[PDB]
């Protein structure tokens, strides 16, 4: 299944490469040490409501 | 926006509203980044000139994080068609940068492969506009949003009396009286993923507003991500 299976665990964007998945993020957002989260760069990442 | 709810404090940072000579809002638009906002092509021939104006919630009453910007460049698809309203794309390149805060956030852009076989493929959006309430009503003075679910493309085909193109998708209840309408045209559809909003659509057309058997027609953003990402390099 690989990103077919919950979207490879990826926070964002998924890729199948060689049978495994590749995460990556939009602009504004960092991948994290897990290889899978989206950490933000900024306090207005593109994407999120300003609920603050 | 016929149905659906007023946007809460925050909730649609990336709605943009381009406003004409009498301070009327016209069309919306989406805040890409600071500098661009995305737009529907047939809302340039509305007006011979126009500004564009984020953070606005109440078109009547003051809030403080609203802003007037002029365009300095407007980039439309050269192959843009009136008669089909195919290619109903276009990106403007603001005079001014946006500075980001309370009610303004750019909209994400996702990657293509990605965003067709899992945001498209979600079961809804979520439309936002000043648009008209009702279909011979008046454009709302308060900003609002609709969460429509993605229609299956032959259903979409079925359902319509104009031409849909391969650069567009139809989003909606068949039933339901819930639908984008006049005046939202050009605004954002975006596609929520695990908490962040990636825009999908561009509000483009509808037989009227909130028919039923009718869909609202979007223009299909991830058709025209290279396109727009070449324009953002303007
Ligand atoms: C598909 N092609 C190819 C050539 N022409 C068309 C075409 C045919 C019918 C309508 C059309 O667009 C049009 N759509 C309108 O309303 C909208 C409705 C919706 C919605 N229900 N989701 C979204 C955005 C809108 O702008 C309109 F108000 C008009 N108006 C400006 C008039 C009006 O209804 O008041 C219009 F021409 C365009
Ligand atoms: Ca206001
Ligand atoms: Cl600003």
């Amino acid at each position: 299944k690989l990103c077919s299976l919950d979207n490879g665990d990826c926070d964002q964007f998924c890729h199948e490469e060689q049978n495994s998945v590749v995460c990556s993020c939009a602009r504004g957002y960092t991948l994290a040490d897990n290889g899978k989260a989206c950490i933000p760069t900024g306090p207005y990442p593109c994407g999120k409501q300003t609920l603050e | 926006i016929v149905g659906g709810q007023e946007c809460k404090d925050g909730e649609c940072p990336w709605q943009a509203l381009l406003i004409n000579e009498e301070n009327e809002g016209f069309c919306g638009g989406t805040i890409l980044s600071e500098f661009y906002i995305l737009t529907a092509a047939h809302c340039l021939y509305q007006a011979k000139r126009f500004k564009v104006r984020v953070g606005d919630r109440n078109t009547e009453q003051e809030e403080g994080g609203e802003a007037v910007h002029e365009v300095e460049v407007v980039i439309k698809h050269n192959r843009f068609t009136k008669e089909t309203y195919d290619f109903d794309i276009a990106v403007l390149r603001l005079k001014t940068p946006i500075t980001f805060r309370m009610n303004v956030a750019p909209a994400c852009l996702p990657e293509r492969d990605w965003a067709e076989s899992t945001l498209m493929t979600q079961k809804t959006g979520i439309v936002s506009g000043f648009g008209r309430t009702h279909e011979k009503g008046r454009q709302s003075t308060r900003l609002k949003m609709l969460e429509v679910p993605y229609v299956d493309r032959n259903s979409c085909k079925l359902s319509s009396s104009f031409i849909i193109t391969q650069n567009m998708f139809c989003a909606g209840y068949d039933t339901k009286q819930e639908d984008a309408c006049q005046g939202d045209s050009g605004g954002p559809h975006v596609t929520r993923f695990k908490d962040t909003y990636f825009v999908t659509g561009i509000v483009s057309w509808g037989e009227g507003c909130a028919r039923k058997g009718k869909y609202g027609i979007y223009t299909k953003v991830t058709a025209f991500l290279k396109w727009i990402d070449r324009s953002m390099k303007t």
